[PDB]
């Protein structure tokens, strides 16, 4: 079975400097780069145009069929465009094609106020601008954005992982999913089969119902899972990384917890009989209810029962506890900092 | 409900519209003497093979420009026949230099030539013709030229007068001319196993088997040189129920073409229509396709156009199939990536590693030649090789580091040491380095197992001629006289290499195309190679705007730097290449064949971080620490290219008793070596833009003579 | 155990170069190329003389106990001196030293109508002159000379492995000793032990005496040992090479076979019940005799058979023989052209 790797390559150094009243967009081309191969850069072309916002051009191509903006040159890297400038002031608008097809999903505006060396880099499917076609590389090659979407126990969306040959869901438990020394993603896998999108999923989730769909493996442990850190790979037949994204997992913790978790009573619940606390947290690795007195000194720590339909925790305690300050004491993995919090 | 040609076909009528049932064994087909025609030269061992100086020729290309041939023989197979021609008796003196292969582009049934005469018109016919086939010349900015009683060929002319950047009047109207020409390279298969009728006198019945097979008894018999055909198994020319020209696809639809996953579309990764050869019957229709090539026809090596699109298993399924029928078959191609590695192992440089089956070599060919194909616009200049002057001689344009040229270096001599994966040797930065170990654009340099798995060259029919390219890259200070030396030089590089020497026709004659980049369909005036040497073709009109427009900035500030080649030239260049190719047979140590025998006998010298640019020392063992004496006349051999402008010295065979190669000595001021120094303590005196074969002359016993560095192993 | 390997070190390029009435001899300090760390020069100095033979030296001092002689200047590959000259022709007299003491054995003596350049380079205990300090190193990397002598069964001599932690005997029956791709030393081999020159080894060979002496293991297969290549190898704590050289045997081919082998008669011997032909060849792989007509045609070849005890190899025909034509088809390493013969 085939490692996820890095592509060993140097990385690049602009290639191209921005000059008076000129600026320059790096596509950086990463099947290029992945390829030992020379490319052929003559169907990339900029659909370029002016308009009331984004005017700083210089005799932009009306025709939308106009193939004819072709790259300026290139190298290893990729394509690079000079364009020419009217002002170097203000913005201009980019529309990174292969054909007559975006190969970047939005309309850029590259602002001259915000990359002051007019030297910029973008990436296919990116919607990004950067300063450096280093930059480019670095998140390019790296676990970037959260691009993947675990929408229930079995369905993992993800448009990245459209037509790749190796699909797969890593993860790891108290760390982050990368790559090592060597530059191999050596973390736990599980593979991903392409599937269609389920009729079910295309209900709850209109807005991804055009997204690529993965199957995941049966023996799939979907709770342990969802403990820590999961990352979506697609990587080239011989194994070179193409792209690796976080996953959103809102969906999935819907389909596997929420049936059984909605009919449950949540907070401090103090009745007859006591008091119950309940938390749903269905990801969090540790929860504890933690006592207080009226000056805020711990009373009482008390580590909850986690119930496994749910993913709710619980702890009871006596109708003493009526009044007692309290907290809960998580040991949680949040995606934003992508650390066991 | 169609009516469909046999795929396997062995004979057509007038444009493939029929199949025609033959018997290729029939005597009738058969020049006299034909069941006795034997391959001129051997190709039973690797030594054999090794010896292997492949001219790349096209049926237009040879006699459509040659008068010494009589004109109904001008652009057929039966123009070899002209014993008394220019081209002829060219081919045979370098037939009798050392050229011993002969490449013939497409000759099996190409789709893209009306094979009606009276469907087409040629430059060499009244203008009148061309507007009375083609319907478009009478309603262009030509329609004017319908009514003179000039040529389509005196019109060009014409033309040229006021050709420039900004007016490319001459390739406008050829562009129209190539719609209704009789010019193809012929890359595009109707029929796998007929040959072109277009090249025959009567293409309607047989007349072009007994034809063809009486131009291959002219090339092995009267011009004394194996035969090779340049195959298209990777595409068909259309597929789909309705194309004329889809024969596989009516009969077996979906089967023999590759499809998309999703759609079924088929595919278009080759251009045109992805041929499946994974698919059994497809492998199949290769195999019993090359048999009668190779029985019926003779034929003694095949070129795979884009063989990485087919499996290695099939290649060597084929091999092995064809070996029945002739043991000492040769089979090469364009082993690039293809990107099948998902359908299967494809047939690959990398993966034909110790197969047998040889691939061209694109490393050595970059580092000569400067840049790699795809450069456009000033990086045609920019990127400058060692035969440009990289480094040692730069242009105006020119801002290559001493460390990206010493590497180009380090990639010409892995070639000329056959382009091998386990040969060490001494890197751009004094490190000991495997073949493999050392970089060409994140591929292993080095792939081979044996210098006969590679074929090295520094010019082919596809991009730019190898004198266009010097034209492009030369530093506006070489003048003709030192850029004629410069072509000489980067094909030293192949001529003098223990891999397999391959060059395109006319690289003797100093070819251009006027900076063409794709020729194919460029017609006779781009494709021009004159026989009666006049001049090379060069500065003729600017190259097809729809593939060259973005590159006329380039061509204008290079194009009046040097001046046009004349009589002169063109014979100081053949001179020049007629002694390269007399040096590569003057003995056994320049095709040594085996891997194992190049590890333990070549080497080189002016090697490591200190190097000299420009610079290109070998050496190559028959010493006793070898093996056997393979020369009974030498004990080892030194080959000295130095591509630079500046006179080098070589004090590194100190005191060693060297010799030029009487070849050189025989050639006096017309040689290479004009001017070499070698003094009596050993020291070799190497002028400007100079190739030199020093020899070492065994006593009454094999010595020792020029052992390698054993440095590494495995 | 140990792996014997190659520095991992870059050829060297000789960093100064001889210029007008100077020459510059460069010292590749093999340890000082073999550790990563940095070396003191100062104890490195050149004696430096005028004689009626090299007279070419400008200002030689006189005094031996001078050591004021020291390195012109240094680098990673060892020390230079940068020699000023009288006249540009004829040669010089150097002694390289480390204090008051020799370190190559031979008076140098450094023809400039040899070495054109006038930079030269030498190694330590290595008598020759190099033109490059590339050649130099080559040669101190390499297999290089003939420096051991197998003067018993149990004896090895050789002053290069004197004081040295590994001390080795390589062999390859069919192939040379060398390194592979990664420069490692793969091959075979018999550790060495440090021992003392036996007092009838001391009688055979007086000019040896003072060699360093090395005892071969007990399970040593001394016979087949003989039937191909041998090599003595030196090297570091770490195994690193510091010498490897090829190994003279006939001490050895005296001390093993001798005693039998002469006590047997050899020639194409000719008497009373047939023809006995026998030739002494105790490290060939392969004997056969080859019996040939007055026409110099081939009659019969056939294989001899060996004497252990002797190395001597036989073969008995008729008393037809008389007057046959024959030579010895050998099958034998020889260490000149370090090939099986
Ligand atoms: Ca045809
Ligand atoms: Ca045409
Ligand atoms: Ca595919
Ligand atoms: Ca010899």
């Amino acid at each position: 079975d085939v490692v996820v790797r890095l592509p060993d390559v140097a990385v690049p150094g602009e290639a191209v400097t921005a000059v008076e009243n000129q600026a320059v967009i790096h596509l950086v081309d990463i099947a290029g780069i992945t390829s030992s191969s020379a490319a052929d850069y003559s169907s990339k072309n900029l659909y370029l145009w002016n308009n009331e916002t984004c005017d700083a051009l210089s005799a932009p191509v009306a025709d939308w069929n106009d193939v004819s903006t072709t790259p300026s040159g290139s190298d290893k890297y990729g394509p690079y465009w000079v364009i020419p400038l009217n002002k170097e002031s203000g913005c201009i608008n980019v529309i990174v094609r292969d054909g007559t097809d975006k190969l970047i999903d939005s309309d850029l505006r590259v602002a001259f106020g915000d990359f002051t060396d007019r030297t910029v880099s973008v990436i296919a499917g990116n919607s990004a601008v950067y300063d450096s076609r280093a930059d480019a590389f670095r998140a390019a090659f790296g676990v970037a954005l959260a691009e993947a979407h675990w929408v229930d126990k079995n369905t993992l969306l993800w448009p990245g992982g459209q037509d790749k040959p190796i699909v797969r869901l890593y993860y790891s438990h108290s760390s982050k999913v990368a790559a090592d020394g060597e530059g191999k993603f050596t973390d736990r896998y599980l593979k991903l089969t392409p599937t269609t999108v389920s009729q079910q999923v295309s209900m709850r989730f209109p807005h991804l119902s055009s997204y690529a769909a993965f199957k995941l493996p049966d023996n799939a442990n979907v709770d342990e899972l969802l403990q820590g850190e999961t990352v979506a790979i697609a990587a080239a037949e011989d194994g070179i990384l193409i792209s690796a994204t976080q996953v959103q997992t809102a969906g999935v913790l819907d389909d596997a917890y929420a049936e059984a978790a909605e009919a449950l009573s949540y907070g401090a619940q103090l009745a007859d009989g006591g008091v119950t606390f309940r938390v749903w947290a269905p990801t969090a690795q540790q929860v504890d209810v933690v006592v207080y007195s009226a000056d805020k000194k711990v009373i009482g720590s008390h580590p909850m029962t986690r119930d496994s339909a749910s993913g709710a925790w619980s702890w009871q305690g006596g109708s003493d506890l009526k009044g007692a300050f309290y907290r809960y004491a998580m040991t949680v993995y949040h995606p934003q900092s992508r650390k066991v919090e | 409900q169609y009516e469909v040609t046999d795929p396997y076909a062995h004979s057509l009528s007038t444009n493939s519209e029929y199949s025609q049932v033959v018997d290729l064994n029939d005597s009738a087909l058969k020049p006299d003497g034909w069941d006795n025609l034997t391959m001129p030269h051997a190709q039973k061992t690797k030594a054999d093979l090794a010896k292997m100086t492949i001219h790349e020729s096209h049926i237009r290309d040879l006699s459509a420009w040659d008068q010494t041939v009589p004109a109904e023989l001008r652009g057929k197979y039966l123009a070899l026949t002209a014993g008394d021609s220019n081209m002829v008796q060219h081919l045979k003196t370098l037939s009798a230099s050392g050229v011993t292969h002969v490449e013939l582009l497409p000759v099996f049934d190409l789709a893209t030539v009306n094979e009606f005469s009276d469907k087409v018109a040629d430059i060499q016919q009244p203008f009148s013709r061309l507007c009375e086939v083609n319907s478009a010349v009478k309603s262009s900015e030509f329609a004017g030229y319908c009514d003179s009683g000039s040529t389509v060929e005196e019109v060009l002319n014409q033309l040229k007068q006021s050709d420039s950047q900004d007016n490319p009047q001459v390739q406008a109207l050829n562009t129209l001319v190539a719609q209704t020409d009789s010019y193809n390279w012929g890359y595009d298969p109707f029929h796998y196993t007929v040959p072109e009728g277009s090249y025959a006198t009567d293409p309607e019945g047989t007349t072009r088997i007994k034809e063809f097979r009486t131009m291959i008894q002219a090339i092995k018999q009267d011009l004394g040189m194996n035969v090779i055909m340049d195959v298209v198994y990777n595409h068909t020319n259309a597929a789909g129920p309705t194309d004329r020209t889809s024969v596989l696809d009516k009969i077996v639809p979906w089967y023999y073409q590759r499809l998309n996953e999703t759609t079924g579309s088929v595919e278009s990764a080759t251009c045109c229509s992805d041929s499946a050869p994974e698919h059994r019957m497809f492998a199949k229709l290769i195999a019993d396709s090359l048999a009668v090539w190779t029985t019926d026809y003779k034929i003694d090596g095949f070129r795979f156009d884009l063989m990485g699109y087919h499996p290695k298993a099939q290649i060597l399924s084929a091999w092995e199939r064809i070996k029945a029928l002739n043991p000492d078959i040769y089979f090469f191609g364009e082993g690039w990536d293809s990107n099948q590695s998902d359908r299967f192992e494809i047939a690959s440089q990398i993966n034909l590693k110790g197969t047998g089956i040889g691939t061209f070599s694109d490393r050595l060919r970059d580092s000569v030649r400067g840049g790699g194909p795809f450069d456009s616009g000033d990086a045609l200049r920019q990127n400058q090789g060692i035969g440009s002057g990289a480094g040692v001689l730069p242009n105006e344009l020119a801002s290559l580091s001493d460390d990206q040229v010493r590497h180009l270096a380090d990639l010409t001599r892995l070639g000329m040491a056959g382009n091998l994966a386990d040969f060490v040797m001494i890197d751009k930065d004094g490190a000991a380095k495997k073949g493999s170990e050392i970089d060409y654009n994140g591929a292993p340099g080095g792939y081979a197992a044996d210098p006969t798995e590679v074929v090295n060259y520094v010019s082919k029919h596809d991009n730019q001629t190898l004198w266009d390219m010097i034209s492009y890259k030369a530093s506006q200070e070489a003048d003709l006289a030192t850029r004629v030396r410069m072509q000489a030089v980067s094909l030293a590089t192949v001529m003098l290499g223990q891999g397999i020497a391959f060059d395109q026709q006319g690289s003797e004659l100093l070819r251009s195309k006027s900076f063409t980049r794709d020729s194919y369909d460029s017609g006779d005036w781009f494709n021009r190679v004159d026989y009666s040497l006049q001049d090379n073709n060069y500065n003729v009109g600017m190259p097809r705007i729809s593939d060259d427009g973005s590159n006329y900035e380039v061509i204008t500030r290079v194009k009046e730097m040097v001046a046009t080649p004349g009589e002169a030239e063109l014979k100081q260049m053949t001179a020049f290449y007629q002694e390269l190719t007399e040096l590569r047979k003057s003995s056994p140590l320049f095709t040594l064949g085996d891997g194992s025998a190049v590890m333990k006998r070549v080497d080189f010298r002016n090697t490591g971080s200190d190097q000299q640019a420009g610079l290109l020392v070998m050496t190559v063992d028959d010493g006793m620490k070898a093996g056997a004496s393979l020369d009974s006349r030498l004990d080892g051999l030194v080959v000295a290219i130095n591509a630079a402008p500046e006179s080098r010295t070589l004090n590194e065979f100190a005191g060693e008793t060297l010799q030029l190669s009487a070849i050189q000595q025989t050639a006096g001021e017309n040689s290479l070596a004009n001017g070499v120094q070698i003094a009596a303590d050993g020291t070799v005196t190497l002028p400007a833009w100079s190739v030199a074969v020093l020899e070492l002359p065994q006593g009454e016993a094999q010595g020792a003579g020029l052992p390698v560095s054993s440095y590494y192993h495995h």
